[PDB]
């Protein structure tokens, strides 16, 4: 339903913000240097490098998901935000009415001028001697 | 035959009103709103019975040449046939403009006047009226008036034949399409 | 119409700004010497302010969308006015073609 879709959007937003914050905080925490005990410097360093790269990838993925959320929200607004549909419909209607009225005024003035010319031509043609 | 009126009623605070109207312009038929302005006055006949007869008379002040309107509303049916709407018996009568004078001869006396100013939409058979009730003081004058409350009233009404089910369910669905903005419900006329 | 949509465009740009502020903060932390630790604090506050107001804008817009959603397909339209405008324009075009024909017969008469 509409409620269900809006809830789902809320869930996605909360999840994305939470993920960006958590990944950044975890990267900062690993960035701490600590004294080693039973971790074998080389292994500890490679594991830390992998963790940082994976977390950065996760942050980028969360940003892409936030872009997807913004796109979905834009689609919902363009499709069913009733006020803006009403202002678009009304503006379209008023513009088309003004164009119709301009066309009809042009046609009516054309008819009157053509009618006066027709009167002159009728007098000339019917009163021709031949 | 005897036609019945199905009513759902509610109210809406005025500062949210426009959103309601915009919502209604989506859901109701492809029309501009109507902006009715009516004068309503209630006559009663103090007969022998404990219940005096009641009659409602409306003159549409805004539109010239609109016929006056009489309405008799029967007492609501206690039967649970349509459980979700006020089901009443309605007799609605278009009339000439000497009506009040005629009703003064019939034994009827006035009770109260009120202006009602608002908008009017429809959806199929349904009639949505969103109006503000204006108390008249200085009882002859129609200009000396004061708003009764801050809220507008919203009525969803269907006049149709006696019985005739699957009507109140459609009114339920159309009320539920408004349910964040308005709460429409069958409110009993008692208290 | 341009208002809420431009808000969505701004939130797009600020998501980019959030990612760039994350990247700039770890850029400054990766430096051998990072003297501008005050600027590190400024970039950190910039990052958190970006994330917070992105959350604020999107939460506000989901709330506003919750207020004006109906699940119904909006039975309004603007078709009839477009139809009448098209008929008016085709009336004008018909009159133009006929005036061309009358002017052509007048040129044939005056031409001799």
């Amino acid at each position: 339903s509409k409620e269900t879709l809006l809830q789902s959007y809320n869930k996605r937003l909360k999840d994305d913000i939470k993920s960006i914050m958590d990944n950044f905080t975890e990267i900062i925490k690993t960035a701490k240097i600590e004294d080693e005990t039973q971790v074998s410097r080389a292994t500890q360093g490679e594991q830390d490098n992998y963790e940082m790269h994976v977390r950065a990838a996760n942050i980028v993925r969360a940003g892409e998901s936030l872009m997807k959320l913004v796109s979905d929200l834009k689609q919902f607004l363009i499709l069913n935000d009733f006020p803006s549909v009403n202002e678009a419909i009304d503006q379209r209607n008023q513009q088309l009415r003004t164009l119709q009225e301009e066309c009809d005024r042009k046609l009516i003035t054309l008819r009157d001028e053509i009618s006066i010319d027709l009167y002159e031509l009728e007098e000339e043609y019917y009163s021709s001697s031949s | 035959i005897n036609m019945m009126e199905y009513l759902l009623q509610g109210s809406v605070l005025d500062h949210s009103l426009e959103s309601l109207i915009h919502r209604l312009r989506g859901l109701c038929d492809n029309m501009e709103p109507e902006t009715f302005l009516d004068h309503e006055m209630v006559f009663l006949l103090k007969g022998q019975q404990a219940s005096p007869f009641v009659l409602r008379a409306r003159r549409s002040m805004d539109r010239a040449g609109a016929p006056w309107h009489l309405r008799y509303l029967g007492q609501p049916e206690m039967g649970d046939k349509n459980r979700h709407a006020l089901v009443r018996n309605c007799v609605d009568i278009a009339t000439s403009e000497n009506l009040t004078d005629f009703l003064m001869e019939m034994g009827f006396r006035m009770d109260h006047e009120f202006v009602a100013k608002g908008h009017l939409f429809r959806k199929g058979i349904m009639k949505i009226m969103v109006y503000k009730i204006f108390r008249i003081l200085v009882p002859g004058n129609t200009d000396s008036t004061e708003a009764l409350s801050l809220s507008y009233l919203v009525e969803l009404s269907v006049v149709a034949p006696a019985g005739q089910d699957m009507v109140s369910d459609d009114m339920k669905n159309f009320a539920e399409q408004l349910k964040p903005l308005v709460h429409l419900e069958k409110i009993d006329p008692k208290r | 119409l341009a208002n809420e949509r431009l808000r969505a465009l701004e939130d797009i740009e600020r998501e980019i700004g959030a990612i760039l502020q994350n990247a700039g903060t770890v850029i400054l932390e990766l430096s051998k010497e990072k003297t501008n630790e005050r600027l590190l604090d400024r970039q950190a506050a910039a990052f958190t302010a970006s994330v917070q107001h992105v959350e604020a804008e999107l939460s506000a817009q989901i709330r506003y969308l919750t207020q004006v959603a109906t699940g119904q397909p909006h039975e309004g339209s603007s078709y009839s006015s477009r139809k009448d405008c098209q008929m008016a324009l085709k009336r004008v075009d018909y009159a133009r073609l006929k005036l061309s024909d009358v002017a052509r017969t007048c040129e044939q008469m005056l031409e001799n």
